[PDB]
């Protein structure tokens, strides 16, 4: 259970991560 | 005067906010992803307020201005500003872009800014009108982005008949657009749409027809934090008035949980009401936390004696909190719980006692919960045992109530199990996470 | 085989060139370099002889690869 | 013959069913334990100071988990098989 | 994301106070002294 | 006074003496991970204003 | 125009259904 | 002019059923056919709004009482289907039509009857509903709601001796049918909570605690429920109860799920 | 005619979310890829 | 106000007039009160299940339409096809809509499977199922343009409202040559390609 814990919130953290860049990259390109 | 160019600076602000939702809109039109009309939804209550008449008058004459008859429609409505001076052409679409046919995205969400001002004004049968023509435009269009949109202005619609005190000349309609949702498969509109008339039901008083629905119709899980909130309130309303406390507490619970942290103080102070009174039904005493809040003190305070009125044992102070705050219970809409509670107290002494002793005698107990005979006694923590509250046996031989011997938990499957459910859910979530990734082209 | 295989898809999508340089958008980037000459082959394959602007784009970095 | 060559480095069957020392899988889940929790308060620090803690994380999580689920596993098959 | 459906509707003390703060009963000096000669009788 | 490990019997008159299981590492271990990835947790809750 | 949309839209799933279940191979082969 | 006159007959026949009724030996055939040809002729007449035309106060009153009549008796047959098809049909006219008929006192009575129903059948999460539904002055104030209130109460707190004390303060004796089956369902929750609380039940108390004057009356237990008699007259239920799962490991669920969990760990997506 | 719409729309959401969960299993095809071949 | 629905408990009496009556009113208020007609379902049934009864047609459309309601479709079809006349030939509900779609989604499927094995081992086919199939095809040919009708025969292989759809108005013969087309790019069955193609030559 902790490891997949651990596990979901390096997933958590990786989207939002994601996220960030993806939106970034957006409101850069105009 | 300044305060006027002031008000116009505020004004030109919010044209440029929904400028940029419209913007947004035809993005997710054009994008092929429904997540833009999300966040233009989640705008939207933002700028629900900051508008007056010339804000939306200026949109109307910015967006459609296809000599449709939506002009015919809204313009009359609304009232109109004079020759001002700063007479700034506000013309977001040019040519060609006003040529083409307004998005039902576009058209649907300025048509909500004009039914939402109209009612911040506090006039509904002028927003009547419009909104049935909102809707009668958008009942046709099957486009999927638009049942997002749809799922807001639904909600609103049944709002607007809330202030006209109706809530039943359109309850055939909500089953139907519901109905239209779910062959659909649509997650948004189909939740708000339950919500909706799940709360016409209990503003109603058809209990029985909400439970049948519920136990028929599937709230969908991928819906809004605040959907789920309101159908798990609801829910344990439903629960609540159908004797299934124990379920009713643990859907509230998750309401209140996945409450917006501060930003609905009623429906967070209707939550715990009815909470702390299915709590106290189970025999539960209820946080004290919750009364000392600051934006639940006052609401709770009657709560609060209820409280500490059943947890004294105290039926006079019960009967007394009855006669003068009762009467807000109703307005409240749980007098019957209440009274449930006031024919239900002696279950918490009973949880008491089972908690403290573990071998008490019937005698005991009868003498410390103020029952008249040990008899009582015996039928009472008999009944209690039988309705899950409490885990003793009466060794009726000589009338000792031996309590179940506490097993070491972690050497059984318990554990195993807790973990599990555990496990589960934070495997979903990763595959959650990972199953988006949102890797734009 | 593994490069007969991928060389068959342009036999078995030239009649649809448009769906072509999708599947092997990224079959042109292997790590082992047969595959990637199997996915350079039925690009070519495939649209026969359509100015697809997407074929041409997935081989003008190809055409730099270390492997001959 | 590459079936038969294959025989050299091909587990038993009675590997498949044997049990890792208890003993020493908890001392092995101690010890890998102790380094994701060292490994979580350099993540942390790594994340608030932001605006390779997430690799090594990620590995002893791989490593914990088929380790436990493996040995679980074995448990199971063979509470079941041996009665 | 407000919920606007339902409407928002002296002992100003910082510290927490658990429900037996609120439980009236004589002081505790009070009771072992009555407890003290009853049990010393 | 944590000396002596034992717990007395005082309904029959007993004093009973074990070995005092170790502390389990583990489960300290991961009750400090939880708090670990809780302060993770609030950290991407500062993260994540950025929509 | 219709039939020939849903005839599009069921080729194009197939498509995708065929290139995802290479992907998951590729990736497991990857893996290894 | 035809519905005038499909009106006036059904005002004839309404007139034959009360004269029938209202005698104090409402014969029960000739009551349940005239009952029957009254829901003939009320389909005819109308059951639901529909057109806008303003239906007739007196016809709406008179289809309400003649379903008042036919819940009044369905009970003397003791027949639970027809009590409880007159009851729901005769519910759209109390509360659609509420704001234009008025409340005469038959229906309250058949109102707690109702609610009592739920006690006889120990259907009390449709009682507290069904309170629900009513007014809550109603709920305190009117004697034919306030018994089956106060009785539900008394089960609802184990005062199952208020019960059995307060039987007597029934005002009719269509309460009196169902108060006896509520006797018997209130017998039915005390042997259920004997088997879930205790493991051994002696005879001779048990004939105070289920309130029975024969113990005769719990042979019939003792053979409808079966309980099994122990060496000294003690029944037992610890056969009830008993320490299952306790002893044999799951393990093929366990190995299920740790098979789910390296499942969900491997897929590629 | 409501047949094509609506079997057009159900196949083009599958189609729109395959095509999305495609483009996430190309980019962490490429990441492992590019792992491997470093 | 119609809050209530105990008019279910009509089809618990035996005379055969309360029943129609009880039918006749749910069938008007299926759209929404479905809750509590999802419990009566057996009492529905059987009135359809007995051959005696006469209008076991009305049980049947009701039935259909509280299943729908329901989202259970599989047998929403079989209840609606059950039933005649009255239960599709409208035409005008959404519910209609829906039950057609499915109902011709079982026939287009069925007649895969007849193809797949025309050796006289094809499975047969309910004629009512065959007749709402062919009333949908006389309504969208009659209707509108006939690209449609065109394309659901063609799904449905059916070459003979082919024939009568290429052989009515059909407008100019041009479309003929766009199902050509569609011969030669959206179909994979060599089988239904000599079929289509023999169609198309007796055509010209």
């Amino acid at each position: 259970y902790l490891a997949s814990l651990i596990r979901s919130v390096v997933a958590l953290h990786n989207l939002i991560n994601n996220k960030i860049a993806n939106r970034d990259a957006e409101k850069k390109e105009g | 005067a300044a305060a006027e160019h002031s008000q116009r600076e505020l004004d030109t602000v919010t044209l440029e906010d929904i400028k940029e939702h419209v913007k947004q809109l035809e993005k997710a039109v054009s994008g092929k992803e429904p997540r833009f009309v999300l966040r233009a939804l989640r705008m939207l209550p933002s700028t629900s307020r900051r508008l007056n008449h010339y804000v939306l008058y200026k949109a109307v004459q910015g967006f459609f201005t296809s000599n449709n008859a939506t002009r015919d429609f809204l313009l009359p409505f609304l009232e109109e500003p004079m020759d001002t001076e700063a007479d700034l052409q506000f013309r977001p679409r040019t040519g060609k872009a006003a040529s083409t046919p307004l998005l039902p995205e576009v058209e649907a969400y300025l048509q909500l800014l004009v039914v939402i001002f109209m009612m911040n004004s506090k006039r509904y049968k002028e927003a009547q009108k419009i909104s049935d023509d909102l809707m009668q435009k958008i009942s046709t269009q099957n486009r999927r982005a638009l049942d997002l949109v749809a799922a807001k202005c639904y909600y609103y619609h049944a709002r607007v008949y809330e202030f006209l005190d109706k809530l039943d000349v359109v309850r055939s309609f909500l089953h139907a657009r519901l109905r239209t949702a779910t062959l659909r498969h649509d997650a948004d509109g189909q939740a708000t749409l339950l919500n909706l008339l799940l709360r016409n039901y209990l503003h109603y008083s058809l209990y029985d027809q909400a439970e049948k629905l519920v136990s028929k119709s599937v709230f969908p899980e991928q819906a809004n934090n605040n959907e789920w909130a309101r159908y798990l309130y609801y829910t344990g309303r439903i629960k609540a008035i159908q004797l299934e406390y124990s379920e009713a507490r643990r859907t509230m619970t998750n309401a209140l949980r996945k409450a917006p942290q501060h930003t609905a103080v009623g429906f967070k102070q209707t939550v715990h009401k009815l909470l702390i009174v299915v709590e106290l039904l189970l025999g539960e005493i209820p946080d004290r936390l919750q009364f000392r809040q600051p934006s639940l003190k006052r609401s709770l305070m009657p709560y609060f004696l209820l409280t500490q009125a059943v947890r004294t044992g105290n039926l006079a102070k019960f009967n007394q909190v009855l006669d003068q705050f009762g009467e807000k219970f109703q307005a409240d809409g749980t007098y019957t719980l209440i009274i449930r509670l006031r024919h239900n107290v002696i279950k918490t002494g009973v949880r008491m006692i089972s908690l403290s002793y573990s071998r008490i005698s019937l005698a005991d107990i009868a003498q410390k919960l103020q029952l008249d005979s040990p008899e009582d006694a015996e039928f009472i923590v008999a009944k209690a045992i039988r309705d899950g509250v409490i885990e003793a046996s009466i060794n009726h031989e000589k009338g000792y109530v031996q309590s179940k011997e506490m097993i070491d938990i972690y050497s059984t499957r318990e554990p195993q199990l807790a973990f599990h459910q555990r496990i589960s859910f934070c495997l979903d979530i990763h595959n959650m996470s990972v199953k988006a990734m949102r890797f734009p082209p | 085989v593994r490069r007969a295989a991928v060389e068959s898809l342009g036999f078995i999508l030239f009649r649809t060139p448009e769906q072509c340089p999708s599947v092997v958008s990224l079959l042109s980037e292997s790590y082992n370099p047969h595959v990637r000459y199997g996915a350079a082959m039925a690009l070519g394959i495939c649209c026969a002889g359509t100015g697809n602007k997407e074929a041409i784009n997935l081989l003008e970095p190809m055409t730099n690869d270390p492997v001959n | 013959e590459q079936k038969m060559l294959l025989n050299l480095h091909k587990k038993s069957w009675m590997e498949g069913l044997t049990l890792q020392d208890y003993s020493e899988h908890c001392k092995h889940n101690e010890s890998v334990v102790k380094e994701m929790l060292e490994l979580a308060k350099n993540y942390n620090k790594a994340v608030e100071e932001e605006d390779d803690p997430k690799r090594h994380l990620e590995e002893h999580v791989d490593v914990l988990m088929t380790s436990n689920i493996v040995q679980c596993l074995a448990a199971m098959l063979d509470t079941v098989v041996f009665k | 994301d407000e919920f606007e459906e339902f409407p928002a509707e002296e002992d100003a003390h910082v510290w927490e106070d658990n429900w037996d703060d609120d439980n009236v009963e004589d002081d505790f000096s009070n009771q072992l002294r009555a407890e003290l000669e009853k049990h010393g009788y | 006074d944590k000396k002596f490990h034992g717990i007395l019997d005082q309904g029959e008159g007993v004093l009973i003496i074990f070995d005092e299981p170790p502390v389990d590492k583990t489960y300290e271990a991961a009750l400090e991970t939880i708090q670990n990835m809780s302060k993770v947790v609030d950290s991407l809750y500062n993260k994540a204003k950025k929509l | 125009d219709l039939y020939s949309r849903y005839k599009k839209l069921q080729q194009e799933l197939e498509f995708l259904e065929v290139q995802e279940e290479y992907i998951k191979d590729e990736q497991k082969n990857l893996k290894k | 002019a035809t519905s005038g006159a499909v009106l006036q007959a059904a005002t004839g026949m309404y007139e034959q059923l009360k004269g029938e009724w209202n005698r104090k030996s409402p014969n029960l055939s000739k009551c349940g056919e005239e009952l029957g040809r009254l829901k003939l002729v009320l389909l005819e007449l109308n059951f639901l709004p529909t057109t806008g035309t303003k239906l007739t106060k007196q016809q709406l009153i008179l289809a309400r009482d003649i379903l008042e009549i036919g819940a009044q008796w369905s009970i003397l047959r003791k027949d639970i289907p027809s009590f409880e098809r007159y009851m729901a049909q005769l519910k759209c006219y109390y509360f659609d039509y509420k704001e234009q008929l008025p409340e005469s006192a038959y229906m309250h009575q058949l109102l707690g009857l109702n609610l009592l129903f739920l006690l006889s059948q120990n259907r009390v999460a449709e009682f507290h509903t069904e309170l629900e539904r009513l007014p809550a002055k109603d709920i305190q104030t009117n004697v034919y709601i306030k018994h089956p209130v106060s009785l539900e109460q008394y089960l609802m707190e184990g005062s199952y001796n208020k019960v059995f004390l307060a039987k007597g303060n029934i005002p009719a004796e269509s309460y009196t049918f169902f108060i006896d089956i509520l006797l018997d369902t209130i017998r039915d929750e005390i042997a259920g909570c004997i088997e879930k609380a205790y493991e051994k039940i002696l005879f001779t108390e048990a004939t105070r605690i289920l309130f029975f004057n024969t113990p005769k009356k719990m042979t019939d237990y003792a053979k409808k429920r079966g309980w099994v008699l122990g060496p000294n007259n003690y029944y037992s239920f610890a056969s009830q109860q008993q320490k299952p799962e306790d002893t044999t490991i799951p393990s093929t669920e366990l190995a299920k799920q740790v098979i789910e969990y390296a499942r969900q760990l491997e897929m590629i997506v | 005619r409501q047949y094509y719409l609506s079997k057009i729309e159900e196949l083009q959401l599958i189609v729109n979310d395959k095509s999305q969960n495609l483009r996430r299993l190309q980019a962490q095809r490429n990441e492992l890829n590019a792992k491997v071949r470093l | 106000i119609t809050s209530a629905a105990g008019i279910i408990s009509l089809l618990d009496e035996d005379e055969p007039q309360l029943k129609e009556f009880a039918l006749h009113k749910l069938n008007a208020v299926v759209n929404d009160f479905w809750a509590e007609i999802s419990e009566s379902v057996d009492k529905i049934e059987v009135l359809y299940e007995d051959e005696g009864f006469r209008s076991r047609q009305f049980a049947a459309l009701v039935a259909s339409k509280v299943f729908y309601h329901l989202g259970a479709f599989e047998e929403s079809l079989n209840y609606a096809l059950g039933a005649g006349d009255l239960f599709n030939v409208n035409d005008n509900s959404e519910y209609v809509e829906t039950i057609i779609a499915k109902c011709i989604d079982h026939y287009t499927k069925q007649c895969v499977e007849n193809a797949d094995l025309p050796e006289g081992e094809k499975k047969p086919i309910d004629q009512r199922l065959e007749g709402i199939v062919n009333k949908m095809f006389q309504r969208c040919l009659d209707d509108h343009k006939y690209k449609q009708a065109i394309g659901i025969a063609l799904e449905t292989r059916r070459l003979d409202v082919f024939e009568k759809t290429i052989l009515e108005s059909n407008d100019v013969p041009g479309m003929l040559a766009y199902s050509l087309k569609l011969c030669m790019s959206l179909m994979q069955n060599k089988q239904f390609r000599n079929k289509v193609l023999r169609v198309l030559v007796k055509i010209y």
